[PDB]
RNA sequence: AGGGGAGUGAAAUAGAACCUGAAACCGUAUGCGUACAAGCAGUGGGAGCCUACUUGUUAGGUGACUGCGUACCUUUUGUAU
RNA sequence: AACCCACUCCCGUUGAAAAGGUAGGGGAUGACUUGUGGAUCGGAGUGAAAGGCUAAUCAAGCUCGGAGAUAGCUGGUUCUC
RNA sequence: GGGGCUCAAACCACACACCGAAGCUGCGGGUGUCACGGUGACGCGGUAGAGGAGCGUUCUGUAAGCCUGUGAAGGUGAGUUGAGAAGCUUGCUGGAGGUAUCAGAAGUGCGAAUGCUGACAUGAGUAACGACAAUGGGUGUGAAAAACACCCACGCCGAAAGACCAAGGGUUCCUGCGCAACGUUAAUCGACGCAGGGUUAGUCGGUUCCUAAGGCGAGGCUGAAAAGCGUAGUCGAU
């Protein structure tokens, strides 16, 4: 089985979004969501669309049931990153780096 | 220490907490059922019951000293007319706090105050 | 004839840091620290080749010793005797005979004490 | 003040094992069958069995 | 936005920030070690466990316990300094 | 009072600010303050004079050339036996 | 040095044994010099420094050769070979070039120079989010609203935090459609992106007329040259 579903460039830094991804790691679908739904942290709502599209891709292109599937894997790399300007006392300026990552989600029946 | 003591400061000062808790207090008799932040609702309940209690003896006496307490017509108006009335025979507890959830801006916790009876 | 450094010098670090492996932090991944602890792990090496052979004598004798005294006798006496006698055998064979063949081990002990020493 | 000596790999990720994430505490509404946070209003509406706030 | 199929192609992990695509750095998975233990982090000795196969005088991974052991460069009469 | 100035305290010192702020402070019809346009400059200008100011630069501005000035002084100097 | 030591595990004489270095011997190898015609003997710590012998990289000849899409260079593992720099053979990737041997030429070998240029760590998910006038509900739109619009109610300035000229800026002005980036948070909003539109003078401000300080200046006077001063003149608003 094992169908995957990928968010490149996700508006998030990784290890911001890497504490959502350890609580639905190893747990089924059915109750990974509920987890997700019900979650105060800004990456489970990006996260849940990467599940919530993971399990549509395994009813189209693959037949399978939502009741078997559970989150086999799941990770977090990096991605790019822009580079900014902040302006400091005394006419200094500091790099500002706005982080980005890539989720990953895959399910399987097995 | 805070030992023994009752309020909540709310990052506000006196004249800002006592003047945005007549609002939420005036709003409240004329909606019937508003939502606010879960800790603004539970002060809420020690300042718009008491008006509640008030207006089940109707005089002029008792209506002058609603209004300095609600500064807005409407809200007399509404109490000794409709409330009061309809709460004549209940000890207490006019409005019910209910949990809603969190905020999207700043996840802050929410409720939903309403009176006891409503017609809804 | 202009030389580019850039094949030859990553073929030399790698054999450095190939030597690294199985090291502790940046000992094993970064070339500046991993160079020098090869170095250091050479020396220790060349120096250790010498003390295997100081520690293996010292561990031979402490058990010809436990061995002798079960025989009544002490690892200095007991080699008195084996040279007043004739008998020339290791300590790396007698303290192998001390520990599995402790019946050949005796015999040559009470060889050793009646040559009265 | 700042470090002498930078931080390892070990040192910075042993300071991270207190930041894993809590679950929340989830009921399911008798009635119809939606999840909810327990002692919160559903989504839907409902509190311990009744229509409240009729979206 | 981004993806899962399907099509084009000799080849899409050649998909437009597109030949090759290293290192620092950051992850997931498996094997072994690690919560009574003091120090340049190695080396001499060394048990147990895991895998492979020519089934143990073999190969690979880990390294409990233990002897010894105060980085490199420069400048100096002389530096762990 | 407006306006011009900067005597004291505290804050700020990775500042809201490469010289500020809040409280008090001095002059306030004059040797006053100010807008617009113009004149004087690098061994030269201007100075109720502090070696002060001349574009956040002054016991001799900035820029391009002589110019790769010179350095009996620090630092560094790359594969093997 | 510690434990601990009293007819000692202290001290004074005598005796026999043992431990103990990379010292010496045994065994197996490599080298320097000298001698003899492969043996023999004496050696082989080393900074500054002198002397001898080599490896590898780029280009040229050998080469109109040899290898290569039945897979070049490069990358990444494993195995093996030398005393070393290093060589050799193969798995996977890659997809078109490489150069035996012996010579010739060098931009010929990097860990350091508070070296130069890019990328990425630690501090650390830490400080901070820019005046301490102040916000509370309802409704609407929307994928989503503390922040957008509208309503009810609060606060703040009011010799300004209101209105208007000049300088300076340059389309920031209005409308429709948008939210990647910009906005120290989100954004459906914006001084942001795209596209359209918008500025009307005999009397307002310029130009035109006149000059101040000052500038330029036909001839002219001066000055190695560039040029300086200046007359008639003509520019120059405040
Ligand atoms: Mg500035
Ligand atoms: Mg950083
Ligand atoms: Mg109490
Ligand atoms: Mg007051
Ligand atoms: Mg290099
Ligand atoms: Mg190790
Ligand atoms: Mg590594
Ligand atoms: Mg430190
Ligand atoms: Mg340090
Ligand atoms: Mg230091
Ligand atoms: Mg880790
Ligand atoms: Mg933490
Ligand atoms: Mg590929
Ligand atoms: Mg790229
Ligand atoms: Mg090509
Ligand atoms: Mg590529
Ligand atoms: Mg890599
Ligand atoms: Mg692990
Ligand atoms: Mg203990
Ligand atoms: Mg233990
Ligand atoms: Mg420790
Ligand atoms: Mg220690
Ligand atoms: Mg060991
Ligand atoms: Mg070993
Ligand atoms: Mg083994
Ligand atoms: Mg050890
Ligand atoms: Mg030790
Ligand atoms: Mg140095
Ligand atoms: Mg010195
Ligand atoms: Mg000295
Ligand atoms: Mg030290
Ligand atoms: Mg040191
Ligand atoms: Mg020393
Ligand atoms: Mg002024
Ligand atoms: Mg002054
Ligand atoms: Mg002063
Ligand atoms: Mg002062
Ligand atoms: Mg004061
Ligand atoms: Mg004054
Ligand atoms: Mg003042
Ligand atoms: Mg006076
Ligand atoms: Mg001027
Ligand atoms: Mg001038
Ligand atoms: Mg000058
Ligand atoms: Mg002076
Ligand atoms: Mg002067
Ligand atoms: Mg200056
Ligand atoms: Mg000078
Ligand atoms: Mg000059
Ligand atoms: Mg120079
Ligand atoms: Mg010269
Ligand atoms: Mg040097
Ligand atoms: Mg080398
Ligand atoms: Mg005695
Ligand atoms: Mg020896
Ligand atoms: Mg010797
Ligand atoms: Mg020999
Ligand atoms: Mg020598
Ligand atoms: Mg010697
Ligand atoms: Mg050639
Ligand atoms: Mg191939
Ligand atoms: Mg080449
Ligand atoms: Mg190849
Ligand atoms: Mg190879
Ligand atoms: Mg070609
Ligand atoms: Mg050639
Ligand atoms: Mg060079
Ligand atoms: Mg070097
Ligand atoms: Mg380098
Ligand atoms: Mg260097
Ligand atoms: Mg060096
Ligand atoms: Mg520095
Ligand atoms: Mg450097
Ligand atoms: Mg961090
Ligand atoms: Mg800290
Ligand atoms: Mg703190
Ligand atoms: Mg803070
Ligand atoms: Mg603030
Ligand atoms: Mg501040
Ligand atoms: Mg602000
Ligand atoms: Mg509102
Ligand atoms: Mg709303
Ligand atoms: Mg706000
Ligand atoms: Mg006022
Ligand atoms: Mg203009
Ligand atoms: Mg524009
Ligand atoms: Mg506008
Ligand atoms: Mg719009
Ligand atoms: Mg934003
Ligand atoms: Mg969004
Ligand atoms: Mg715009
Ligand atoms: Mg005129
Ligand atoms: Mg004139
Ligand atoms: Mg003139
Ligand atoms: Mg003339
Ligand atoms: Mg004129
Ligand atoms: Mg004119
Ligand atoms: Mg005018």
């Amino acid at each position: 089985m094992e169908v995957a579903a990928k968010l490149s460039g996700a508006r998030i830094s990784a290890q911001k979004a890497r504490l959502v991804a350890d609580q639905i790691r190893g747990k089924k679908v059915g109750e990974a969501l509920n987890l997700l739904a019900f979650s105060s942290k800004k990456a489970a709502e990006i996260m849940k669309k990467v599940l919530e599209s993971a399990v549509a891709n395994a009813e189209h292109n693959e037949g399978a049931d939502v009741d078997d599937l559970k989150v086999s894997t799941v990770f977090v790399n990096e991605g790019r990153s822009l580079k900014r300007i902040m302006p400091r006392a005394k006419g200094r300026a500091d790099r500002i780096v706005k982080r980005s990552c890539h989720i990953t989600v895959k399910v399987a029946d097995k | 220490m805070r030992h023994r003591k009752s309020g909540r400061h709310l990052s506000r000062t006196s004249a800002h907490r006592k003047a945005m808790f007549q609002n939420m207090a005036v709003s409240l008799f004329e909606h019937e059922l508003i939502k606010t932040t879960l800790p603004k609702a539970k002060e809420l309940r020690r300042v718009a019951e008491p008006l509640i209690t008030l207006a089940k003896e109707d005089s002029v006496a008792n209506r002058r000293l609603a209004f300095d307490r609600t500064r807005s017509k409407a809200a007399v108006g509404k109490l000794f007319n409709d409330l009061g009335k309809r709460y004549a025979n209940r000890p207490g507890g006019y409005l019910r706090i209910l949990k809603c959830g969190f905020r999207a801006g700043d996840n802050a916790p929410m409720a939903y105050v309403e009176l006891v009876d409503r017609p809804v | 004839a202009r030389v580019k450094r850039g094949v030859i010098a990553r073929r030399r670090h790698k054999k450095i840091l190939k030597l690294a492996k199985g090291y502790y932090g940046a000992r094993s991944r970064v070339f500046r620290v991993a160079k020098q602890a090869v170095i250091k792990a050479g020396q220790y090496a060349y120096r250790d080749r010498r003390q295997r052979k100081r520690q293996f004598r010292a561990l031979w004798i402490a058990r010809i010793n436990a061995g002798a005294r079960q025989n009544g006798l002490s690892y200095s006496r007991l080699i008195a005797g084996l040279k007043k006698a004739a008998i020339e055998i290791d300590r790396k064979v007698l303290a192998d005979l001390a520990v599995n063949e402790k019946a050949a081990f005796t015999a040559i002990v009470e060889k050793a004490k009646a040559s009265l020493a | 003040a700042v470090q002498q000596n930078k931080k390892s790999r070990s040192a910075r990720d042993m300071r991270r094992s207190h930041d894993a994430l809590e679950s929340n505490a989830l009921s399911v509404e008798k009635s119809t069958g939606e999840v909810h946070l327990r002692h919160h209003v559903s989504p839907d509406g409902f509190y311990r069995g009744r229509k409240v706030v009729d979206k």
